[PDB]
RNA sequence: UUAAUUGGAUUCAACGCCGGGAACCUCACCGGGGGCGACGGCAGGAUGAAGGCCAGGCUGAAGGUCUUGCCGGACGCGCCGAGAGGAGGUGCAUGGCCGCCGUCAGCUCGUACCGUGAGGCGUCCACUUAAGUGUGGUAACGAGCGAGACCCGCGCCCCCAGUUGCCAGUCCCUCCCGCUCGGGAGGAGGCACUCUGGGGGGACUGCCGGCGAUAAGCCGGAGGAAGGGGCGGGCGACGGUAGGUCAGUAUGCCCCGAAACCCCCGGGCUACACGCGCGCUACAAUGGGCGGGACAAUGGGACCCGACCUCGAAAGGGGAAGGGAAUCCCCUAAACCCGCCCUCAGUUCGGAUCGCGGGCUGCAACUCGCCCGCGUGAAGCUGGAAUCCCUAGUACCCGCGUGUCAUCAUCGCGC
């Protein structure tokens, strides 16, 4: 099961809402920005959140 | 030349790191050659015991562990340098054994 | 053999803990700590009522000061007694308190609910209390009162939730009391705070 | 030039220098190793490297841990890494890659711990 | 060329046939009536089995250097059948290799380092590398690749 | 006559520290604990599960 | 069957299980022997022991018992209340723990709304997931436990750290041979590489293509050491099973008080025409045997490991350095192959079985130990019905370490 957990899906939306201008399609850029804008200790969770906010940024401009 | 050998053994990793850092910070303050803390192998005590207090049911086992860590610190002979180490506050779970090798 | 030494010290330590809990049952004993110096072994005892531990004119503690040196061979046992900063945050203290309360004939629901409400009113995040055995009949039952947020599995449950087990004695038999407390100061793995 | 090879537990340290072509395993000549299948595993990479590279460099590989097949595979690993570093050519790199992917990647396979219910026979074996 | 440059079995055979000559090596009166190890079940087949042992032992000294009796016993030990019970490994007997080593000491090829075992004298090194050079020279003609 | 004979060896020699049972006692570096007794004190000794 | 083979356990979930080692001890069985029974009351006391004691008899023996008479210098016979202890019973009296339902997707709750109510919804439907996992609809809106997250080890890189490790390189020295080119061994010599272990990075459907409402998600591809919960572990919910255990501790009720208390000797717990459970060894040619070679890891080590030396054919005996552990020991392997011998036969395999001698642990192995040398050494020549496990470093095969262990494994856990 690849299903993204509910809580990372939740936490992704408010980043996009609060600082839409600070995130791009670059995975590593979003990774640093969510690393600093949050208090995540788990690197795996950091990467998950980055990989989903990247898709959110992608969907923002596709429609 | 005379060398003083310090063995620091403890279950808690962070306490071991704290004591090692304290010795290190004492070292260059005293200006004496202090060979860096070499982390020796960590000894792993393992005990496997049946969970069931009685004999009935499936046979299941529980494996309990202790990881005891150990670091080695070699420092050079300066009475001022080796005077400042009994004054170190040492946590309970950390044990330090200091010997003197020629 | 360092290995033969460390766990021997631990053996002495929780043997002392068991014996002291057997002795300090009325004192609301909380916990122990042992620190060695060349001067002697210094024992640090946290209890819900250090006044009871001191007893009367130090008569209690002095007696104990003998036994530690006698039964367990402790060199110069220097005993100190202190109060836990929040007994409602210690699972063991509340468990023993509740077991003693049930030993006084209080209806289990009333006492358990008062204790749970008091613990929550002390700032607790999650409180579970399980009472098992003869409560309202010959046949034993298990009854659970839970309140708040309380993780029950995974490492966070093991690393953060404090457990306390006690037994309450009564004419019909023994009631087993289990208490789990979730201190508010802890944070869950998935609890992310934005800025 | 130095190179390393890991296979299961066996670890092979290889050193390559300019030389006639003498290749030694634990200081022992290559052609004399008794298990012939292991001899072929050890000989596999420099076969494709070519006799010129064979006769242009000397190699000493010392292996510890594991068994004879594991040791031979570790030496095989280290030989290929040493050759590709010494020559610094991607042609033979792709040659080995095509012949065998593990040649320059290696097998990170490890033995799973045995588990209860008749643990002696393996992680997954159980009673009848 | 050294012992390292030739197979173990061929060099052992050559050393055994060469050491048949030296009178210092002689089987004891109890040698034919004792099997080489507790783990072994049937007695040794060939009457030459003594000399190969000595030829073997010296070879070990050429490689393991300071070695005691017990380490060789572990080396020459083997797997033994326990009837219906499963097999198990056991060390070899001590007296056979002890007599072989004491004869070798009398032969002067080996010496004793107390507290560490017995090592190989320069004379034994020259003997062994001479045999190995001859064997490698032959196998160079049989196998040209060893000229490399 | 009422003194037990001194047994250095055998099951009678070793008794659990806590419960005193003559049965399974773990002696790995000096525990002297009954196998039942081990489970309730292992966390106190610092044992962790992994 | 036995005086006794102490009891529990009954398919999944009892039968290498409690027993995780029964010569004593374990011990709860049986036989015999011995000592008591806290503390109070009745009576006594000391006028002298309650306890031991020579010489004996009984007593296996034990001033236990009594003949004999001493101490002992101090308060304890007997009856009542009541004990202490109980491995004595009752796991349908209990707590705790553990198995199984079940690492299964479940269990619920605040409010709303529906039904007179028991109750229903949320928790349902299409798709997807390992999953009450998630997407859209939905008289419901939200939340909790559970799943997931989390933690441990392995997998690759970097940082640091070096008396672990190094003919890495290194000026040099000694020795062996050399085909005089060279190679090996040890020292000297350095932290290279490995290992060592504290921190960080590396993998996120991350990107391409497609499928799928374009969502959730799914499939293929590439990069990559590593792919889609990376791999393997630990974490088992509400409750049920009056599932097992009061026979490890706790503890209800009953009972036992010269015993169902305590201590000692012996036997027994091993006994067997038998059936059943799980394993061990084989039922030989990929066989059996002699010689030789390269080969690991996990853990443990002071009444210990014990290198090394010596004697013995081995079992072992003596001396013995060093080691409380990266430094010394267990330590080396087996399965593997090569050279050669025997050569398809209940025989070479197969060894049960029994006799002698020797060695080892304990005070003691006849009941009832192991090991060694010799002798005998059988059944066993491929197993119906039926059913068992496993899917990748896994299964099989191979041996090793360790728990219990003075000695006992064919056992469990781990390599």
């Amino acid at each position: 099961g690849k299903i993204r957990q509910g809580f990372i899906k939740r936490v992704a939306r408010e980043l996009v809402n609060k600082y839409p201008n600070e995130f791009t399609t670059d995975f590593e850029h979003n990774k640093k920005k969510v690393q600093e804008l949050t208090n995540v200790t788990s690197k795996k969770i950091r990467n998950r959140i980055a990989g989903y906010v990247t898709k959110l940024v992608r969907m923002k401009m596709e429609g | 030349m005379q060398k003083a050998r310090i063995k620091i053994a403890s279950t808690n990793v962070r306490s071991l790191d704290e004591v090692a850092n304290q010795i290190k910070q004492i070292a260059e303050r005293t200006g004496v050659r202090m060979s860096g803390p070499i982390p020796l192998p960590t000894k792993r005590i393992r005990i496997t015991t049946r969970k069931s207090p009685d004999g009935e049911g499936s046979a299941t086992f529980d494996r309990w562990e202790l990881r005891v860590h150990k670091r080695l610190i070699d420092i050079e002979a300066d009475e001022r340098a080796m005077r400042q180490i009994m004054r170190i506050r040492v946590p309970e779970d950390v044990t330090i054994e200091i010997e003197l090798i020629s | 053999a360092i290995e033969r030494y460390f766990i021997r010290e631990a053996v002495r330590e929780m043997l002392i803990d068991e014996f002291l809990e057997k002795e300090l049952r009325r004192a609301g004993y909380g916990g122990l700590d042992i620190k060695k110096t060349p001067l002697g072994t210094k024992v640090i005892i946290f209890a819900a009522n250090p006044g009871y531990v001191i007893g009367r004119g130090g008569r209690r503690i002095r007696e104990l000061t003998r036994i530690l040196e006698k039964q367990f061979g402790l060199e110069n046992p220097q005993i100190e007694v202190e109060e836990i900063k929040n007994p409602y945050l210690n699972a063991k203290v509340q468990a023993v308190r509740l077991a003693q309360a049930l030993e006084r004939g209080i209806h289990f629901r009333r006492a358990a609910y008062a204790a749970l409400r008091a613990i929550m009113n002390n700032g607790a995040r999650g409180v579970e209390i399980r009472l098992s055995g003869k409560l309202t009949g010959e046949r034993a039952k298990s009854i659970r009162f839970y309140q708040g947020y309380l993780a029950k599995v995974g490492n966070p449950a093991e690393t953060l939730v404090s457990k306390g087990y006690a037994q309450a004695l009564l004419k019909l038999g023994v009631i087993g009391v289990k208490v789990a407390i979730m201190p508010p100061g802890a944070r869950l793995p998935d609890e992310i705070e934005i800025i | 030039i130095q190179t390393t090879g890991k296979r299961k537990t066996a670890i092979a340290r290889a050193v390559i220098r300019e030389g006639k072509g003498r290749v030694r395993i634990n200081g022992k000549p290559v052609e004399i190793i008794e298990p012939e299948i292991a001899r072929f595993t050890i000989l596999e990479p420099l076969i494709l490297a070519g006799e010129e590279i064979w006769n242009s460099v000397d190699i000493d590989v010392k292996v510890e841990g594991g068994g004879f097949m594991g040791q031979a595979e570790a030496a095989r690993m280290a030989i290929a890494r040493a050759l590709v570093e010494w020559t610094g050519d991607m042609s033979l790199k792709e040659k080995f890659m095509k012949y065998d992917r593990t040649m320059l990647v290696g097998d990170p396979r490890r033995t799973e711990p045995h588990k209860p219910n008749r643990s002696t026979k393996g992680p997954r074996a159980k009673r009848q | 060329a050294t012992v390292y440059d030739v197979p173990g079995d061929l060099l052992v055979e050559r050393v055994a046939q060469r050491l048949k000559e030296i009178p210092e090596i002689k089987p004891p009166e109890w040698a034919p009536f004792v099997k080489t190890g507790r783990h072994k079940e049937r007695l040794p087949e060939q009457e030459d089995w003594w000399y190969y042992r000595v030829a073997s032992i010296l070879r070990r000294v050429y490689l393991d250097g300071p070695v005691g009796i017990e380490r060789l016993r572990t080396y020459y030990g083997g797997r033994k059948n326990r009837g219906h019970a499963p097999e198990k490994f056991y060390k070899a007997g001590g007296s056979i290799i002890r007599k072989a080593l004491q004869q070798l000491e009398a032969a002067g090829f080996v010496e004793k380092v107390p507290g560490k075992g017995r090592v190989i004298t320069p004379k034994g090194r020259s003997f062994l590398d001479k045999i190995a050079t001859e064997l490698k020279k032959e196998l160079e003609e049989i196998i040209p690749e060893l000229k490399k | 006559y009422n003194k037990r004979k001194p047994r250095k060896f055998g099951k009678g020699a070793r008794r659990c520290i806590r419960c005193g049972q003559y049965g399974p006692i773990i002696r790995i570096q000096g525990l002297m604990l009954c196998r039942h007794c081990f489970r309730e004190v292992a966390p106190k000794l610092g044992f962790r599960k992994y």
